[PDB]
């Protein structure tokens, strides 16, 4: 456990992971605005295009990801914001975090034009991913590995990228037989919810059209990272 | 194409 090249990757991450980018300002408005769907959907696209600016700063200072080509750098980004989101906001549901508000940013997501095919699922994704008690240093870990994906589609160079992947998959196992030796099905949770991730990032291009047709928003960065039309 | 993008992994 812990070798000295691995102990300097992880806090490099852990650094990175905790630059307290979303500022307070923004996300206090999840408590203060008023709770109807058209507020609620904009404090949501609000948040969203906060956070795509921290995941591309987050994602800047991951090691070696500025060696690589500008055309994979923009892929990545596009595939994995997604999952990224639903990273984080999950952190926020789980271990309750203060500038998440937790309960009003539920009752915003519950009531902003999303149908229940969506949501059942999404809070299911939230109850069951809390359930395995991750912890900070776990979070990150998955957040740089869903970003450093070689399977998402329209990438070049996929050995590059699968390079820059495996010394993480490396460390966050490393930590598991360390913090966890009494289960060692631990990395295999971990790693199981890249798939879950997955199966939501297939199913928002729906969401995204459900509102579109409904007149609405986004942003123009939010409509860069996401293609829409 | 992707502008934004690039400007902000530049800036
Ligand atoms: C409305 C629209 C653009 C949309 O479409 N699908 C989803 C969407 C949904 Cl509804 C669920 C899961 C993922 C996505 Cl993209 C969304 C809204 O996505 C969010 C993105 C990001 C945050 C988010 C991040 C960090 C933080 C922090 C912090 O860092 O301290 C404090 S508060 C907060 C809030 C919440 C929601």
């Amino acid at each position: 456990e812990l070798t000295p090249d691995q102990q300097t990757l992880l806090h490099f991450i852990m650094d990175s992971y905790n630059k307290q980018r979303m500022p307070q300002e923004i996300t206090n408005k999840i408590l203060k605005e008023e709770f109807s769907a058209e507020e609620n959907f904009l404090i949501l696209t609000e948040m969203a295009t906060n956070h795509v600016q921290v995941l591309v700063e987050f994602t800047k200072k991951l090691p070696g990801f500025q060696t690589l080509d500008h055309e994979d750098q923009i892929a990545l980004l596009k595939g994995s914001a997604v999952e990224a989101m639903f990273l984080r906001s999950a952190e926020i549901f789980n271990k309750k975090l203060p500038s998440g508000h937790s309960d009003l940013l539920e009752e915003r997501i519950r009531n902003s034009g999303i149908s229940d095919e969506y949501i059942t699922p999404m809070f299911s994704f939230y109850k069951s991913i809390g359930e395995l008690k991750m912890t900070q240093e776990e979070y990150a870990l998955l957040t740089a590995i869903v970003i450093l994906s070689p399977d998402r589609q329209y990438i070049k160079d996929r050995e590059a990228v699968e390079k820059l992947q495996e010394p993480l998959l490396d460390v966050l196992q490393k930590l598991c037989k360390i913090h966890q030796p009494e289960n060692p099905q631990h990395f295999a949770c971990l790693l199981g919810r890249l798939t879950e991730l997955r199966t939501f990032n297939h199913h928002h291009a729906e969401m995204l059209m459900s509102w579109r047709v409904n007149d609405h928003k986004f942003t123009p960065l939010l409509c860069e990272i996401w293609d829409v039309q | 194409d992707h502008q934004l993008l690039r400007y902000l992994l530049d800036k």
